[PDB]
RNA sequence: GGUUGCGGCCAUAUCUACCAGAAAGCACCGUUUCCCGUCCGAUCAACUGUAGUUAAGCUGGUAAGAGCCUGACCGAGUAGUGUAGUGGGUGACCAUACGCGAAACUCAGGUGCUGCAAUCU
RNA sequence: GAACAGAAAUCUCCAGUAGAACAAAAGGGUAAAAGCCCCCUUGAUUUUGAUUUUCAGUGUGAAUACAAACCAUGAAAGUGU
RNA sequence: UGAUUAGAGGUUCCGGGGUCGAAAUGACCUUGACCUAUUCUCAAACUUUAAAUAUGUAAGAAGUCCUUGUUACUUAAUUGA
RNA sequence: AGCGCCGUGGCGCAGUGGAAGCGCGCAGGGCUCAUAACCCUGAUGUCCUCGGAUCGAAACCGAGCGGCGCUACCA
């Protein structure tokens, strides 16, 4: 039936994969911390690759995970930039989705010439209550099939919320 | 079409132990716990098994045999109403009281209670049950916290402290008790005593009742219904401790029924297996309907 | 015989040392050519090229010696001689690139 | 084909025998057993071989294939 | 050159088995060994400490020493023209109790019970085992068992 | 008989797809002052048992289910093999005598049992 | 599945009995680990003995299990020569 | 695990060809791979399974049972060894 | 047959884990009446093939292909 199987936002992860380390990475991290209210975490390259100009253990990206009401606040702040319009490609087969934006000033962030301009990748992980069966330490289990979120119910949720429309296929 | 497993995979799959599949036992820890110095031939090794569920604390004294584990004595948090604790049956003080109760219970049923009185005047100091001379050694038991995280302030160590102050000899250091300052490697006894007597919930009750009354009515509703204010829980915990030291004798319930009386209704409710002949009849009817051209 | 081997070891080591020595004087005279004398500059380049080719050949022999020949005692001096040959090699490479670069070629014009 | 195999036998060392098998082709069933199996619908041809219906397995797939055997 | 290490030719011997890899069950640690017990040696590849040499795999010996996590066993090794006694310190994961010894102890107490019983009657217990004696006479009937005649079969290809 | 804690043997217990689950118990669940830990009170920690829900977990059942397990005078006394011959055969190898004796295959059946303690219409 | 970002950069979910990794040859062994990350450390310590392999039951090398100390870690059982 | 024969059914938002094509997360057909269910033949350094022959031990008096003596070992304990 | 070397631009050759160059040729422009010479520039590679180690190499370690050189003695 439908007692407490409502699709809530588990988390929103904001990723910024910079081409290199240094001042630009620190500036992107300052963008992320003034946006999210939390300090972000940097991510090193898994291996060397010459055509992208990165070495192993280089700190080439920075991301942050946001939960709670601030998650949907930043999400609607990005959705109004995306015109409340998303491709169905943007929705995963497991029920999660995401979208990338450029030029983060669209989110109402007052520009400072110190930090500069950065594009981001939003990804939204959705689930139902009872998701800690797979996350807890003791008596770890797997979520049932009728409780698994998927693309059809998450696009129905996303359309009945936000008054949004999905794009063609 | 996607979530499929091959017959070779299912034939080569080695299932773990059943408790591992259930996710309830760490066998790596169990081997180090239950094994004995072989020159102590049949000497049992005793585990203080402390488990925390929602709404309950389970304390057991358990030895191990080859056919299974054997319980000396158990103490649950839901029988603290015998001793005057009605609310907060999973907090730190309830863990301490359960540890003290199972310690006194095992000491009484072993006869080691008139000696090894434990700590009567509780003040929050760190000390173990020392062996009294000219007499028997104290009963030795080791913790089995299971998969629970060792953490400074965790109430498994409140159960530890309760069992140790009850007169049991359980080996431990003090760097996991609340009040252990990290940079100054010492224990603060007064914060530990406050945690024993529930100061950490009484302070919350006060700093909620002063400003946010809707939360203080949502939770702590039972304290409001039973006129329990913040300062009283210290003395009801002291009275529960002295009642525990008065009689840990484990009066059980009257059960309201019999084993077969429960079993009749549950046997009526449980689903049964489908026998071979009726399974064959089922598949024959499935052939006659599905494959019988509708 | 290990004796005949170590004999030719010592022979190549003294040949390498005198080759380094008549490389270094050509190097410093290249740096002191008074670069107006461009003919003498190019002569000094082509003169130290022969010496570094001789040392390169000796280095290949040292490579084979350390690989297969069971030198059995003198890994140290064979390695130090190899390090000196290769440092003279990159010295010659810096010299020869410095003369080979052209003043308005694209490699000169992008980054001084 | 007996003469072809007899001609091919000269190219081999040792002794070889030419045996007419009682099996239907490259299968493992005898001729009348395969005949009484194929008059019903429990055979289903493949590229060159043939798949058989077994009493084991899911009834749904067993009826999805071999429908003529189940159309009794 | 030749190779005779401590674990030469132990490839399949110290393999674990099919589908019982991983940790060992707790009965091996819960079992109690005493001085004079008779134990069989079967090495466990999962436990690398205290392993027996490959010669002693499947060998049966007598316990002479009990330590914290190990057991001293005495084996008779055939060396040259005589046996030598070999003292082995083996962790208990490579050791199990011999079942023949306890089945002999049950036979001992059963013989004791028989003797103690029949001492009150004097009926000549005859406590020794006896081999399989030749079977004595019997009369087999044909009622519902008329003999069925068999014959050798001719040759057929069967391909 | 159900359930919880601790287990023993470690798939007859696992896996895939559905269905059901009185009571209680577990569970999801609610909160962030305190101890504590995280980029994130998601995990971990603490508090409440209050606001709710059996949706999931968990238990059970179903499936000519996969897998697994047991048995067969099913294959087959076959393959192989110890011993014997001044046995056969140019040889390769193969029969016979006294003995031991499989695996796959096929068919049939089954799909956790159980220990200590506590609790439940 | 997610801007630049593509076959390969970073992030998220699902499946995943090991198809990876464990300095090196190959072979065993290992999944709340023996793998990866983090914290603390020096037990890679002292005193001599016993035992296993090679074997003459000699040596050398390597290894095993205890005893007597002094320590490390961990809540602890324990583990560490 | 590795080797290996032959077809069948499929999958390309995703191999190479042509065709209808301006192209299209378009269409038809050809050929390669990837998957599914089959099929033929194999392994000293592959294996679920697994013999025969060889191989270790035991079949008591130095044994068993009952009772209670020693210890500085061991146990919470006259508990065990 | 064994051993050792070599294989890089069109030709002859260098080349050490952060990774392809020297000379002559070739192309464009200039000078010259014109061509050489000369001046200013530019382009040029399956690093013999195949696989592996490495985070990564032409280099390190293997399989062959091709071409060279040394030895093949005592009767
Ligand atoms: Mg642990
Ligand atoms: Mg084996
Ligand atoms: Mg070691
Ligand atoms: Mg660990
Ligand atoms: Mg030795
Ligand atoms: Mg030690
Ligand atoms: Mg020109
Ligand atoms: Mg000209």
């Amino acid at each position: 039936q439908n007692p407490m199987r409502d699709l809530k936002i588990e988390k929103l992860v904001l990723n910024i994969s910079v081409g290199e380390s240094g001042d630009r990475l620190t500036r992107a991290s300052k963008v992320l911390e003034q946006l999210s209210g939390q300090t972000p975490v940097q991510s090193k390259a898994r291996y060397t690759v010459r055509t992208f100009g990165i070495r192993r253990n280089e700190k080439i990206a920075v991301h942050v995970t946001v939960r709670g009401p601030k998650a949907e606040e930043i999400l609607e702040r990005g959705l109004k930039v995306k015109e409340y319009q998303l491709r169905d490609r943007n929705f995963s087969a497991t029920g999660n989705f995401g979208f990338g934006i450029d030029e983060h000033i669209d989110l109402g962030i007052k520009y400072d010439p110190s930090i500069g301009i950065f594009g981001m990748d939003f990804y939204v992980v959705m689930n139902r209550p009872g998701a800690r069966v797979t996350r807890r330490k003791r008596c770890k289990g797997t979520v049932g099939n009728s409780h698994k979120t998927t693309k059809e119910d998450t696009v129905s949720w996303f359309k009945q919320k936000y008054d949004a429309d999905v794009l063609d296929k | 079409q996607k979530d499929a497993k091959s017959s070779a995979y299912s034939s080569r799959f080695q299932t773990p132990f059943r408790r591992r599949r259930e996710g309830k036992t760490d066998y790596y820890q169990r081997k180090r716990l239950v094994t004995q110095h072989k020159a102590k031939y049949n000497t049992p090794k005793y585990r203080l098994v402390v488990r925390f569920t929602n709404k309950d604390i389970i304390c057991q004294i358990i030895s191990s045999t080859i056919t299974g584990d054997v319980v000396l004595a158990a103490a649950y948090s839901h029988e603290l109403p015998r001793y005057g604790i009605t609310h907060g049956l999973t907090n730190w003080a309830a863990a301490y009281a359960t540890g003290l109760l199972i310690a006194r219970r095992t000491l009484q049923k072993l006869g080691l209670d008139e000696t090894y009185k434990g700590v009567e005047e509780v003040e929050g100091e760190y000390e173990l049950t020392e062996a009294v001379e000219d007499g028997p050694r104290p009963f030795k038991v080791f913790l089995d916290i299971g998969l629970q995280r060792t953490t400074t302030g965790a109430r498994v160590f409140g159960a530890l402290k309760g069992a140790s102050d009850g007169g049991l000899y359980v080996p431990h250091s003090e760097n996991r008790f609340p009040g252990w300052d990290f940079e100054t490697e010492e224990i603060d006894p007064e914060l530990l005593r406050s945690y024993i007597f529930g100061g950490h919930v009484s302070q919350y009750m006060e700093e909620l009742a002063d400003d946010d009354e809707e939360r203080f009515s949502e939770l702590f509703k039972g304290y409001l219904a039973d006129d329990i204010d913040a300062d009283s829980l210290e003395d009801i915990y002291t009275s529960a401790h002295e009642a525990i030291r008065a009689d840990p004798a484990f009066k059980p319930t009257e059960k309201k029924f019999t084993k077969e009386q429960y079993a009749a209704e549950s046997k009526k409710y449980r689903q049964t297996k489908l026998s071979k002949e009726e399974r064959a009849a089922r598949v024959a009817a499935k052939i006659a309907a599905l494959a019988g051209q509708q | 015989s290990q004796r005949k081997l170590q004999q030719d070891i010592d022979k190549l080591l003294k040949k390498v040392k005198e080759g380094i020595e008549d490389f270094d004087d050509i190097y410093e005279k290249f740096q002191s050519t008074d670069p107006s004398n461009s003919s003498h500059r190019e002569k000094l380049e082509s003169d130290l090229k022969r010496e570094i080719k001789k040392l390169q050949k000796h280095r290949d022999q040292i490579k084979t010696w350390l690989s297969k020949e069971d030198v059995k005692d003198k890994q140290s001096v064979l390695m130090t001689n190899r390090r000196l040959i290769e440092n003279g090699m990159e010295r010659f490479k810096s010299v020869e690139k410095l003369m080979k670069t052209k003043q308005f070629s694209k490699e000169a014009l992008t980054n001084p | 084909v007996v003469e072809g195999l007899r001609r091919a036998r000269y190219k081999f060392p040792g002794q070889q025998k030419i045996i007419l098998s009682k099996k239907w082709g490259f299968t493992n069933l005898d001729r009348p057993e395969y005949l009484k199996k194929r008059e019903a619908g429990e055979v289903k041809d493949d590229g060159a071989f043939v798949k058989f219906l077994s009493k084991k397995g899911s009834l749904e797939n067993n009826i999805r294939e071999f429908p003529e055997y189940f159309a009794a | 050159g030749k190779s005779h290490g401590y674990r030469s030719r132990t490839r399949y011997m110290f393999q674990r088995d099919f589908r019982k890899h991983g940790a060992v069950h707790l009965s091996t640690y819960l079992k109690v060994y005493k001085v004079g017990d008779i134990v069989d040696i079967k090495a466990n590849g999962s436990i690398q400490k205290g392993m027996p040499h490959k010669f002693y795999q499947g060998k049966t010996g007598v316990v002479y020493n009990v330590t914290k996590s190990s057991v001293g066993v005495i084996i008779n090794k055939m060396v040259g023209n005589r046996y030598l006694e070999k003292r082995l310190n083996l962790r208990v994961e490579h050791i199990k109790h011999s079942k023949c010894r306890q089945e002999f102890l049950e036979r001992v107490k059963a013989n004791a019970a028989k003797r103690a019983e029949a001492k009150a009657q004097g009926v000549a217990v005859q406590l020794k085992r006896q081999p399989a004696q030749p079977r004595e006479s019997r009369i087999v009937s044909t009622e519902g068992n008329v003999p069925q005649t068999l014959a050798p079969v001719p040759y057929e290809t069967f391909i």
